[PDB]
């Protein structure tokens, strides 16, 4: 969550949950901007930020 | 029609639901009522929808 | 049982303030009930209101040792966690 | 580092103050809302010439400025007419520079790009709402936007905090500062508070415009000569000691003071954008602004002062840096050019920017009208309040 | 080398935002779930440092083993008795 | 469409809309005006393809003229570039220059998006997927390359017939670059007379894929040089595309003629032509074309073939 917050032009955080459904991992709900890069566009900045 | 909390920003929630059809929305509100029951409420909140 | 202690503390502060007369600001976590000037019987009435609001049984042994708002919220949150079992 | 003309007349200072805002707003017009890393890759040779192929929502034509410089020009003309700040005539000139054409669909579809809060304020004062009840119609969304921020932390412009703490208060306060330059500081503060009485009544917007106007005043007073008056540290110390009262404004200005390296003279902008100096500048700009968007008044004024003082002695480099910083690029470059014009007269504006201003859609008559507004700003007298 | 650059940038961000990371960890432990506004409020109240760029260019790991872009560059066994 | 337009059947735009309504069925909603990313990408790719098509129509003349560029999503796609299909008998035979021009036209869209944004995108993925297949057909099957010194490799993947497809998805009509692809190719159809050759070893596969990389690098550098020298025309075309959505190849030719190249860029603008070359590695370029081929581990894995020893003894150390 912290490194998704401090990365510019990233998908923004809606929620962050620790062990949802008693599942031994967390879950961050990321919301995309469909009007920004439709369903077809990926840039190197977005890919490296995702990495 | 059903019972939901009135202080819900349905736009922000619909922004989080990027890429959905309408029956998907319907079923998501149904399971949001299920999460409201899990948390112990009769009304649906945006927290319940995100859950 | 993963009790939201922030929510519990906020509602505990609201109950304390509501009973006494102060605003939500004056009811701070570290504040002692003695500072707020709730008498002995008034502190007991506040514990009763907390029981009524949270619909739980307060841990009797240890109610003589509820000093801070943080202590009241911590005992309450422990009871909310222990209720589900 | 002192330009050249060590003594600049008041006529040249005020015409430069108008023209620097003009060239900054025209140069940085297509980069509104873009980030700095996107801008330095779109314009790999640097933002040194006016762009002709804006493809955005409202494509700005070649040589055309936006609504921010329209408001600055309206403020300058109304102040020159009234010999001070009178909110009624100020809003009359603002609306006269606003209702210049469009499509009444009735949001009126303004000819130039406008801030959302600026458009809302002008529509409210054109819709019969009195220009003193700010929260009556200015809390449309805004407070509801804060209530909607409860489950999202976006850097999207739709979630930027546009309101009474916007940057439009400080974007147009440079003419007020240059007019109230020799009339003292307290009267300048009163003039600024009179100027923002209808749009930005918050202490944050007041402090932002106060910092900007005071800097403009100071710049007008000192001359580009010896470093006794030509010192960014002295400007920051004066602003902190006399103008900065609020906590966030104070902290941003000290964060500027601590840092603020001086940028070297830059020739190859492609090599500069991949350099440690630009890396440090972007790091400081990201410390002073959230994700490259300085929507808040304190962040905007700190960014403007960073772009002006980090390239001290090279106003063209300052304007280009403020244009390439992205975010609120046209308003930031307009304020940086206005401060650089209150410092140096009409001699540092390159002939490429002169010809681009003249050959655009807002050219010839528009450029000489900007020059005449500068002449009236130099020639207006106030006698410490009139 | 791309994975190494991404890992170096991730460790750099988590290292420069150590206090905000610890506060967010404690908040997640206390609350279980958390929203975007509370995340933003915690990180901004704990003095977070943002990335100027979303690119991992210049980040990496040195051959000796040290990090890259950490402000350093810029753009016999015992044989006793028994 | 002419009736709904409120006029008679003038101009070619209504005819093109009528063709598009049944070749690329339906009309999707347009690209959003919020954010400058998708309007820039799905204009830059088609502007660059049309620009490279015009530039290859110059000098060589093999590339057909551009009919129109759409960038209004009409079914299963967001943007298009239509090519004025030349007469038949020009498609009944694939030439080396024609295949090189087709590889360049494939790479053009992705490299134009990269030149516009100053950034690599995923728009190069489809172009790379098409251009690699075309380059493999260039090097192996048709034998247009210089692999081995005359271009004849020891292995080639001859295409098979469509009669083995079975499923045969009924797209129908339109007929895209299939008209240039299957017309010159002669498939197998008879399994009794299918020649596939022994699969080449890893070393000769390294050499042949290096030849494929050389072809791709040359075409990519030519495309990047064209798009670097015609940045002003590309940007003017992008602005016209964003302003008018659909646009014809005629008006694109007027725009590109109105914004010509700036003769010699000399400096600063010359730095766009410079460093537009790729840094991709050609392994067998110079001295690495005898036996190690720039591989430091080959001598630790392969025990020095007999013809390699003949090359190093009869030719080398005996001149």
């Amino acid at each position: 969550a912290l490194l998704a917050y401090i990365t510019p032009d990233y998908e923004e955080i809606a929620r962050v949950s620790v062990c949802p459904l008693n599942v031994l991992t967390g879950f961050t709900l990321f919301v995309e901007d469909e009007d920004k890069n439709v369903n077809a566009i990926l840039t190197r900045s977005e890919l490296e930020g995702r990495m | 029609n059903k019972a939901v909390d009135p202080n819900i920003n349905w736009y922000e929630v619909a922004r989080a639901m990027a890429g959905f059809t309408g029956a998907d929305v319907m079923g998501l509100m149904a399971r949001a009522a299920r999460m409201a029951a899990r948390q112990g409420r009769h009304a649906i909140t945006e927290d319940d929808i995100y859950a | 049982a993963a009790v939201d202690k922030a929510k519990v503390l906020e509602d505990v502060r609201s109950i304390i303030s509501t009973q006494l007369g102060t605003e939500l600001e004056k009811v701070a976590p570290e504040a002692k009930f003695v500072d707020l000037g709730a008498d002995s019987l008034d502190t007991v009435e506040i514990m009763m209101a907390l029981e009524e609001k949270f619909e739980i049984a307060l841990e009797e042994e240890g109610a003589e040792k509820i000093a801070t708002v943080q202590d009241a919220a911590d005992m309450i949150a422990a009871q909310i966690a222990a209720k589900g079992n | 580092a002192w330009r050249g003309p060590g003594e600049v007349g008041d006529e040249d200072k005020a015409v430069g103050c108008l023209l620097g805002a003009a060239v900054g707003n025209v140069l940085a017009a297509p980069y509104q809302g873009d980030r700095h890393f996107e801008v330095i890759r779109l314009r790999r040779n640097g933002v040194t010439d006016f762009w002709k192929y804006d493809i955005g929502a409202q494509p700005v034509q070649y040589g055309q400025y936006t609504g921010d410089f329209a408001n600055l020009l309206a403020v300058a003309t109304s102040l020159s007419a009234s010999r001070g700040v009178e909110p009624a005539h100020l809003l009359g000139a603002l609306t006269r520079a606003y209702a210049e054409g469009g499509s009444s669909v009735s949001g009126f579809l303004p000819a130039r790009r406008y801030s959302p809060y600026d458009r809302l304020v002008m529509d409210a004062v054109l819709a019969g709402t009195d220009p003193l009840k700010v929260p009556e119609l200015a809390e449309r969304y805004l407070a509801e936007t804060t209530r909607r921020h409860a489950s999202s932390s976006s850097d999207r412009p739709d979630r930027e905090p546009h309101g009474p703490s916007d940057l439009g208060a400080a974007a147009r306060a440079a003419p007020i500062g240059l007019a109230y330059r020799r009339a003292g500081g307290e009267r300048l503060l009163a003039a600024v508070r009179r100027s923002l009485e209808f749009s930005h009544p918050t202490p944050l917007g007041l402090d932002a415009a106060h910092v900007v106007a005071a800097a403009a005043a100071w710049c007008g007073r000192q001359q580009p000569g010896d470093a006794v008056g030509a010192t960014p540290a002295a400007l920051l110390s004066h602003l902190l000691n006399d103008v900065a009262v609020t906590a966030e404004q104070c902290g941003k200005l000290r964060l500027l003071r601590d840092n603020l390296f001086q940028l070297d003279e830059v020739t190859d902008w492609r090599a500069f954008y991949a350099g440690p100096q630009w890396a440090r500048l972007t790091a400081l700009f990201s410390r002073l602004s959230f994700h490259g968007l300085a929507t808040a008044g304190s962040e905007f004024a700190s960014v403007v002062l960073l772009a002006l003082l980090s390239s001290w002695g090279r106003p063209e480099q300052a304007v280009i840096v403020a244009a390439s910083l992205g975010g609120h690029a046209p308003a930031t470059a307009q304020t940086v050019g206005a401060l650089a014009g209150t410092l140096y007269g009409q001699s540092w504006v390159p002939e490429r920017w002169w010809r681009g201003l003249g050959e655009g859609v807002e050219g010839e008559a528009g450029r000489e009208a900007v020059v005449q507004a500068g002449r009236a700003l130099a020639a207006v007298e106030l006698a410490d309040g009139l | 080398e791309l994975l190494d650059a991404a890992e170096a940038k991730a460790m750099y961000g988590l290292a420069i935002n150590w206090r905000a990371l610890q506060a967010l960890t404690q908040a997640l432990l206390d609350r279980g779930t958390i929203t975007g506004k509370e995340v933003a409020h915690i990180l901004e109240s704990n003095g977070v440092i943002h990335f100027p760029d979303p690119y991992t260019t210049g980040f990496g790991w040195d051959p000796d083993g040290s990090l890259r872009y950490p402000f350093k560059p810029d753009t016999t066994p015992d044989l006793s008795g028994a | 469409t002419a009736v709904r337009s409120g006029r008679q059947q003038l101009t070619a735009r209504d005819i093109y809309a009528g063709v598009d309504r049944f070749t690329q069925g339906e009309v999707r909603p347009s690209l959003p005006t919020a954010h400058k990313l998708p309007v820039l990408c799905f204009a830059a790719k088609e502007i660059g393809i049309a620009l490279v098509a015009g530039e290859l129509r110059d000098r060589y003349g093999r590339v057909e003229l551009v009919e129109r560029v759409s960038i209004q999503p009409k079914g299963r796609a967001y943007s298009r570039t239509m090519f004025q299909r030349g007469t038949d008998e020009e498609y009944q035979l694939m030439t080396r220059g024609r295949l090189l021009d087709r590889i360049r036209l494939a790479l053009a869209g992705g490299f134009a998006v990269r030149t516009a944004l100053g950034e690599e995108t995923n728009f190069t993925a489809a172009d790379i997927k098409r251009a690699t297949r075309m380059a493999k057909k260039y090097v192996f099957y048709y034998g247009f390359s210089e692999a081995g010194g005359a271009g004849i490799t020891t292995w080639a993947n001859q295409p098979y017939s469509g009669d083995f497809v079975i499923g045969q998805q009924r797209a129908r009509k339109v007929v895209s670059t299939d008209a240039m692809d299957a017309f010159a190719d002669w498939p197998t159809v008879s399994e009794d007379f299918r020649f596939d050759a022994p699969s080449p070893s890893d070393v000769t596969w390294h050499r042949y894929t290096d030849e494929v990389r050389r072809v791709l690098k040359g075409c990519s550098e030519d495309v990047l040089g064209i798009l670097a020298e015609r940045q002003e025309a590309m940007w003017a075309g992008i602005k016209a595309l964003s302003d008018r959505k659909e646009l014809l190849g005629s008006e694109l030719r007027d725009i590109f003629d109105a914004h010509p190249a700036a003769t010699s860029r000399d400096r600063d603008a010359r730095a766009e032509l410079a460093a537009a070359k790729l840094d991709m590695t050609i392994f067998t370029e110079g001295a690495n074309s005898r036996w190690p081929y720039g591989i430091e581990w080959l001598d630790d894995a392969y025990p020095k073939p007999y013809w390699v020893q003949q090359q190093e003894a009869e030719a080398a150390e005996a001149q």
